């Protein structure tokens, strides 16, 4: 059947970001975890530019 | 009104006697008109060497097929014709025959008991006829898990003793015993010292014994002497056998420590910490409300289709612990369980539950000894292996005497960081590693 | 609401475990001291003396 | 709310000399943050409960 | 007929204080672990070093 | 049974209608916080009220999504409420109680 | 020397209520409350509602919840067990007798103040199933649960256990229905063992005064005949043939019961030729290999079934079937002896005897009677009944079986098996 | 003689709280252990003979 | 089996002709349960072999021309060495069969032994089955003719 559904990589991000069940509820203040995971990826990205440097 | 402890003082006394003879006749007069009268015997297969094996459970076969006064089948006829009931077993140290007989009866079934006892017509047409017959018993015996479990179960736990053997023998053992083989087994074994007549019921134990001296009379009186061994210790071995078939559906399983015995006094406590963790089966009502909290776990989480502790005793050695029967995916968890209450009872056995179990006991002990078959079975055994006949009250005293304390010392000395037997037997593929089963047998925070 | 753990077999366990649990803070306590090679500690103790 | 207007609270405070008000008012600012965490709003949920006859 | 089943002989590979059928395992048990006990004993005391 | 009781349902009617969750069209119940008591008492309701239940919470979640409410003459009147869920719940609490008793001695 | 033993009190409460009690100065103690509410209660529309009773003796009650009742008992190693027949349900608890009073609650508790809550009777159904299936095991349940359906078209055909499409059925308002209407005082009998009459009395007078349900021991059960067949595959056909015979309690009764010691029961002796069992010889006469016989005997309130029951190979189903007709027929045409009733007479007797020996058959035989005939019968004088058995009511109730209509069950690989038609 | 059950034959099934359930009436089975091959389950999806609450010192 | 007998019809009419013959004719169309993952593939060799045979089997073509179905038939179907009659032969015996089951609606077969296909009583069966009323002929209707 589906790939993205048995692949044991997919799998994950799958049943992470993209069937998982969420409440047609939550609001703007539900952003902020995946925005932390940004700040993450940014202070990580730019942060090693800057170590090329520093 | 009667309160408990009076009422085991109102349980008669064992009326015990010896024979100038080495027999000893014991019996317990209730006011019954029905009584149970019988013959145990100190032999077993325990007591076979490895070509002998096989031996008592063939003469049991024979032991009601004719005497030389009773020939081929009249025996039965009277038994029958009296309304009676003939029966007998074996197990590895222990061998009877008794009959269930109305009161007045007690004459004729103690002579029939002695005319089995000592004449009996190994006649080679019926010596023959039985072979088919108990090999055919090995073929059904074969599909019980259960019975397989256990001899299996002892096979490993008493490697390379004579207790590792099974009551019935292998097959052939079965097909080439010999006539002569029997004959000697009898003759070495059958003898009056090491045999006790038993009754319970409506009979004055004066009857008893004029009996026992009518018919029983002549026996080790001009015998004794020399070739009468006594039993070796058998080593406990702590191993484990696993018979691997995906074919049943359910797995049987048996572990179990090395029990001491018999006559030691520590067997009260051990089974008063059994009584803790019980039985278990699919059929029981109240699942997730039960005390043991192995039962109620196991019915909850539906680990398994039954369990049973479970306190062997043998001559200086046992077999201590639990079997039980589950499905492919549960025998991991079931284990686990299991293992986690020795733990618990070895280190910190609370004293609620200690009485609980103790009532347990004295339910057992009590229910048990109901009717005069249970009664005479307890005679016959107990004087072949206490010697004595205790009394009800002293059981209660030695069951009074266990605490907590005493639970998690006894349970510590013989199961604490101690290695199992173990025997596998089913759809085993999950059935942890020894290893694992022998970690799981203390643990880290004690 | 810690009074469901208050009663006469929560009182007995905790007594099962008291050695228990002693021992525990003996093998804590030798084994920082040890660790930290403690000077103030370890001064009286014969044979760990090597100053 | 007053919580998040008593960290505002404090963040102004520790922005400023320790000095005269801002003494007095960042130690008022400070009781308070833990009185309304460690105090008041369990209270006040038990009052709530109350009210609703939980 | 599973009665035919009969465990191997160990004796090749049992410790010398369990090579005897008469006698006990019970006496030698403490000994024994004693013996594979002081080895992860020393083990750890070693790595601990 | 005078003015002093009334006043405390007063102030009790008072809170409800801040809480607002008969906005939502919801019940005092409802909003109940699910945990182990809860989830049982849930499981014990008979058919009906277990599927009015869900429905009155799927309403509200509906809601809560857009961020509307319900029309003022479908809110939940105070009085009129009922507490569907509490009866099963304490039962629950009882039957809990039990065992904690019976496991202390 | 045993102290003399006690008598057995017995009281017939103005209410219909029967009190009995013995005073063995047992270590334990054995209470039962007997009651008319068996299987042959339920009707078309509420078939099994007695199984599921039967397995929920312990959900909780007023006074006494579903985890108080397990643990209560079982802190002082007490039991609760619950046994059924077509007739009788009997509910049972044992224990030391310095704790009867706790045991006694309970038992009240179970059979007079049952709350069956909605979702612990739905978590119970499945158990019906379980409960069945080990039942079921046996070959012998399915063939006398068919032979009864076979039987009667009443009443007496239905089975201990539920039909499949009941369960997970059963309505708690079933259970409610079927306690009240059947666990009352004129239905009911309380049986002490270990304990005292006035005690029991006591609590009778306390407790169990209850009525409005219904009244007679029967809807009545109509005999029918005919026969019921199980296609199977179990290498061994097991088959039962029968036709009404007597009324427990009636003296005809009687001549069935030694009739049955006659023809031969269950085996005196391990592993025997069975040389006393008429049945037995005459297969194996003409029959060369595995196979049992016996002869089969029910006795019902208001009627009775008897026969034999075969298992034998699928292929000599058979002969061993008309054989061992064939032997009745000759006890029936009159060549019976009498030194064989005579035996048949010790069997009977002595096996009697036997089976009140123990506290668990006394105290049922006791609780039965007390059903049947509101009385208690001492062995003494059922054993003069017993002996009141002449030769001809032997013969006579041979007689009736042969001519009377038949009843059959079978299971197995039935490619050999008779249909009655055919005997 | 009443009681209908162990007048053997007719069945009784038994439920219980801490012990096994029981069916035991009367019919063969007995005298043919013996004539042998009696299989029987091992338990195959099953309960528990001879059944507990009976043990000694 | 289970698609099948979710017509009550269905289980009806096989304990009906379990019921009314001893034999042959009492078999089901349906596997017995206890056979289900039973049937061996020699069963199936031999079921073949001893009833497709030549003696026992018809050939029929609707489109197909009758040289080409006699040319398949003599290179293809000559095969015998199966049994030979259309019957073990069945009895008729009689007696009924009950399933209790909570339906709401009972279903119910009375029958008696009749006559055999073909010959001339059969004919007066089928006639007397339309003089008594089989199916209805009219969508929703009295059914006056029945």
């Amino acid at each position: 059947t589906n790939i993205r559904k048995s692949h044991p990589l997919m799998k994950i991000v799958n049943n992470a970001f993209i069937d998982l069940p969420a409440p047609s509820n939550i609001s703007s203040w539900w952003n902020f975890g995946s925005l932390l995971g940004i700040c993450l990826i940014l202070q990580i990205l730019t942060g090693l530019f800057l170590a090329m440097h520093y | 009104t009667a309160t408990y402890a009076q009422a085991l003082q109102s349980v008669p006394e064992t009326q015990v006697s010896q024979l100038d003879n080495g027999l000893r006749v014991a019996s317990e007069q209730s006011s019954q008109p029905t009584c149970t009268v019988g013959v145990w015997i100190d032999a077993g297969s325990r007591y076979e060497s490895e070509k002998n094996n096989g031996a008592g459970y063939f003469v049991e076969h024979l032991a009601f097929k004719g005497t030389k006064n009773r020939p081929g089948n009249a025996l039965e006829k009277e038994v029958e014709s009296m309304g009676a009931h003939l029966n007998a077993y074996s197990t590895r140290e222990h061998t009877a025959y008794y009959i269930k007989a109305l009161s007045k009866d007690l004459p004729k079934a103690v002579e029939l008991l002695a005319d089995i006892v000592q004449n009996c017509s190994l006649e080679d047409s019926q010596i023959e006829k039985e072979r088919d017959v108990i090999l055919q018993e090995l073929q059904e015996n074969d599909t019980s898990m259960r019975d397989v479990v256990f001899n299996y179960l002892h096979a490993t736990a008493f490697q390379g003793t004579p207790l590792a053997q099974s009551v019935e023998g292998p097959s052939e053992n079965v097909r080439k015993l010999s006539r002569a083989d029997l004959t000697e087994y009898l003759s070495r074994h059958y003898k009056a010292p090491r045999m006790v007549l038993a009754a319970a019921g409506g009979l004055e134990h004066r009857q008893l014994l004029d009996l026992a001296q009518k018919h029983f009379s002549g026996l080790s009186g001009t015998y004794d002497e020399d070739a009468v061994p006594t039993l070796s210790p058998c080593r406990f071995t702590g191993s484990q056998i696993c018979h691997r078939e995906d074919g049943l559906p359910l797995a049987h399983v048996a572990i179990a420590v090395e029990g001491p015995g018999w006559a030691h006094p520590d067997n009260v406590a051990l089974q008063v910490a059994n009584a803790i963790i019980g039985h278990y089966d699919c059929t029981y009502g109240g699942g997730a409300h039960l005390s043991s909290p192995l039962a109620s776990i196991a019915a909850t989480n539906k680990l398994c289709q039954s369990f049973q502790t479970f306190n062997i005793c043998y001559a200086d050695t046992g077999l201590l612990g639990a079997h039980f029967v589950c499905d492919h995916m549960s025998i991991d968890d079931m284990m686990f369980v299991l293992q986690g209450q020795w733990m618990r009872l070895c280190t910190s056995a609370t004293e609620s539950e200690v009485l609980r179990g103790k009532n347990l006991l004295r339910n057992a002990l009590v229910s048990h000894l109901d009717g005069t078959t249970p009664v005479c079975e307890d005679i016959g055994r107990s004087l072949l292996t206490y010697g004595r006949r205790i009394p009800l009250a002293e059981w209660e005293s030695r069951i009074a005497e266990v605490d907590a304390r005493v639970v998690r010392e006894v349970c510590s000395k013989y199961f604490y960081d101690q290695c199992p037997a173990v025997a596998g037997f089913g759809p085993i593929e999950q059935l942890p590693d020894y290893n694992r089963i022998r970690s799981g047998m203390f643990w880290l925070r004690f | 609401m810690l009074t469901r753990f208050l009663g006469p077999r929560y009182r007995q366990l905790a007594r099962n475990w008291v050695p228990t649990a002693q021992l525990w803070g003996a093998v804590g306590a030798v084994g920082l001291v040890w660790a930290t090679d403690w000077r103030l500690i370890l001064d009286w103790v014969p044979y760990i003396n090597g100053k | 709310w007053a919580l998040v207007a008593d960290l505002l609270t404090l963040t102004w405070i520790g922005g400023q000399p320790v000095e005269h008000p801002y003494i007095t008012i960042g130690q008022l600012a400070s009781v308070l943050y833990f009185l309304l965490i460690l105090v008041l709003m369990p209270t006040a949920g038990t009052i709530e409960n109350k009210l609703l006859k939980w | 007929s599973h009665t035919d089943i009969k465990v191997p002989d160990f004796s090749d590979y049992r410790r010398p204080e369990v090579l005897d059928s008469t006698k006990s395992s019970k006496e030698s048990s403490e000994a024994r672990k004693g013996f594979s006990y002081l080895v992860t004993a020393t083990t750890t005391v070693g790595v601990a070093y | 049974v005078s003015a002093s009781s009334r006043w405390l349902e007063g102030i009790r009617k008072w809170y409800y209608n801040a809480a607002g969750f008969n906005k939502l069209g919801l019940m005092r119940d409802d909003t109940i916080h699910e945990n182990d008591d809860v989830k049982e008492a849930i499981r014990r309701l008979p058919e009906n009220l277990y599927d009015d239940r869900v429905f009155r919470i799927k309403r509200a979640l509906d809601l809560s999504m857009r961020q509307q409410i319900l029309p003022k003459e479908q809110w939940t009147k105070y009085e009129e409420d009922k507490s569907y869920l509490e009866p099963y719940l304490k039962e629950v609490i009882r039957e809990r109680k039990e065992r904690e008793e019976w496991a202390k001695k | 020397v045993p102290p003399h033993p006690q008598d057995l009190e017995f009281t017939r409460l103005p209410n219909g209520l029967v009190i009995a009690s013995l005073e063995n100065y047992a270590p334990a103690s054995r209470i039962g409350l007997f009651i008319k509410a068996g299987s042959r209660y339920e009707n078309s529309n509420n078939l099994g509602t007695s199984h599921l009773l039967r397995l929920a003796s312990s959900l909780t009650t007023k006074g006494a919840s579903s985890f108080k009742i397990t643990r209560g008992i079982e802190a002082v190693g007490g039991k609760l067990s619950v046994t059924s027949t077509r007739e009788n349900m009997a509910y049972t608890v044992e224990c030391l007798r310095d704790d009867v009073d706790i045991l006694m609650e309970f038992l009240l508790n179970v059979t007079t103040a049952p709350e069956f809550r909605r979702w612990e009777v739905a978590a119970l159904q499945p158990q019906l199933r379980i409960d069945k299936a080990v039942a079921l095991q046996n070959p012998q349940a399915h063939v006398i649960e068919n032979l009864h359906a076979a039987a009667y078209r009443n009443a007496l055909a239905n089975s201990l256990y539920c039909p499949d499409y009941r369960i997970g059925k059963v309505t708690p308002v079933e259970l409610h229905d079927y306690v009240q209407n059947h666990f009352t005082s004129a239905r009911m009998a309380l049986i002490g063992l270990g304990v005292s009459h006035p005690v029991l009395k006591q609590v009778a007078e306390q407790f169990l005064n209850i009525r409005g349900g219904l009244g007679l021991s029967g809807a009545k059960a109509k005999y029918h005949g005919g026969e019921i067949r199980e296609q199977n595959g179990d290498s061994l056909v097991h088959a039962a043939l029968v036709a009404e015979s007597a009324a427990i309690g009636s003296a005809e009764a009687n001549a069935f019961s030694v009739l049955q010691h006659v023809l031969g029961a269950g085996p005196h002796v391990k592993r025997g030729s069975n040389a006393t069992s008429s049945l037995y010889q005459a297969v194996a006469k003409g029959v060369h290999q595995p196979f049992d016989v016996s002869a089969f005997n029910a006795s019902y309130s208001d009627s009775g079934l008897f026969g034999f029951y075969t298992i034998s190979q699928a292929a000599s189903a058979g002969d061993v079937i008309k054989a061992a007709y064939n032997q009745v027929k000759t006890i029936a045409q009159g060549n019976l002896s009498n030194p064989d009733v005579q035996a048949a007479k010790n069997k009977l007797k002595a096996g009697y005897l036997m089976s009140v020996e123990s506290s668990e058959g006394f105290l049922d035989e006791v609780g039965s009677q007390a059903l049947a005939a509101g009385s208690y019968t001492p062995p003494s004088t059922v054993l003069q009944q017993i002996d009141a058995v002449a030769d001809a009511d032997v013969i006579n109730a041979a007689k009736k079986f042969v001519s009377g209509r038949k009843s059959m069950a079978a299971s197995g690989n039935l490619g050999h098996t008779p249909f009655i038609d055919e005997l | 003689m009443l009681s209908v059950a162990a007048r053997s034959g007719p069945f009784a099934p038994v439920l219980s709280a801490t012990s096994r359930g029981v069916a035991g009436a009367l019919r063969p089975l007995v005298q043919a252990a013996v004539p042998a091959t009696s299989e029987s389950p091992v338990l195959d999806l099953k309960r528990s003979v001879l059944c507990r609450e009976s043990l000694r010192g």
